[PDB]
């Protein structure tokens, strides 16, 4: 069809199988990097915002405001852009000029924060803008709004499902917010009722889904894994419908998206690799010899090439 | 770490 705005054309992304990992073609890759703003972020971006219009939260005139500058800052800007809302977004000034110059050619109204003052002084600059005139201004909160999950099960899940006629037997996902696992499991346990193993990846730095689970002191740590390790339990991660938690080292990922690039031809991002990683150790477990596991791959090369994956 |  014909979509009426960018945010319609998200999704449907392919499959594609891997010869050089996996054993006999049991690991198969879905490449988010296929959106209108290159990464899975951009179903939440859309969805965020279709919700929030749904509910009356978000109306004509308002402007949205957060504090990322990651995908999901690029995938509502993009939003924003294509349905003619303002949007500001607040970030630490120590933040690159490839990604200031992307916002802005996106229309962001861009708030800089205070250097020292990191993630938490932009996130702070973002609440109190919101503070400031509540009427005027919305934050979408994306590790704690139910459309985040909710777009992976009604697209995300269902494409896996079928793209693989409903072979799909395993499910690994890098957790950043929870809502890409979250929904496509609900959308394939529950949704097409089949018992699939759902597998939550994490930095072997930073895991804290492993030590929750294990009843142990939450320690969370630096890592290079961009997307997923947040280091605490977001409140979009139903931890209900995860079987197994993989954790996976930053150097691992960056060496496994490498080789997706040169080995396979698939321009991968670093979180790619952790996913993968991941993936191939199971898919080399006997136990996995016959089971068709699906791999979440969130993001594309080129937004890296200023990072250590280069 | 948050900026996602």
């Amino acid at each position: 069809a014909i979509y009426a705005d960018n945010s319609y054309s998200i999704g449907n992304t392919p499959l594609v199988r891997l010869k050089h990992f996996g054993h006999n073609g049991n690991v198969v890759v879905k490449i988010e990097g296929r959106n209108p703003s290159y990464s899975v972020k951009c179903r939440i971006g859309a969805n965020m915002v279709w919700q929030a219009e749904k509910d009356g939260t978000l109306t004509k005139g308002k402007e949205i405001v957060d504090a990322t500058s990651g995908n999901t800052g690029i995938a509502l800007a993009y939003v924003a852009a294509a349905r003619g809302y303002k949007i500001t977004l607040t970030m630490p000034e120590t933040m690159s000029l490839e990604r200031k110059r992307l916002l802005c050619g996106l229309g962001v109204n861009l708030v800089l924060t205070e250097g020292a003052k990191g993630m938490k002084g932009a996130i702070a600059k973002a609440e109190e803008i919101v503070a400031s005139d509540p009427s005027r201004y919305v934050m979408l909160k994306q590790f704690e709004n139910p459309a985040n999950p909710q777009i992976h099960r009604e697209t995300t899940g269902p494409e896996i499902w079928k793209d693989t006629d409903g072979k799909v037997d395993v499910v690994v996902a890098g957790v950043g917010t929870g809502g890409s696992i979250t929904g496509i499991s609900r959308a394939i346990k529950l949704d097409f009722g089949k018992q699939i193993t759902s597998v939550a990846v994490e930095p072997v730095e930073s895991p804290v889904i492993s030590q929750t689970l294990a009843g142990e002191e939450v320690k969370p740590g630096p890592h290079k894994i961009q997307g997923i390790g947040a280091g605490f339990i977001p409140k979009n991660l139903d931890l209900s419908i995860i079987d197994r938690v993989e954790t996976v080292d930053s150097d691992t990922a960056l060496a496994t998206a490498r080789r997706l690039m040169a080995e396979e031809g698939i321009l991968a991002g670093i979180s790619s690799g952790a996913a993968v990683a991941a993936a191939d150790r199971l898919a080399k477990l006997p136990e996995f010899a016959d089971k068709l596991i699906v791999v979440i791959l969130p993001s594309a090369s080129e937004r890296y090439l200023s990072t250590a994956l280069f | 770490n948050w900026n996602i």
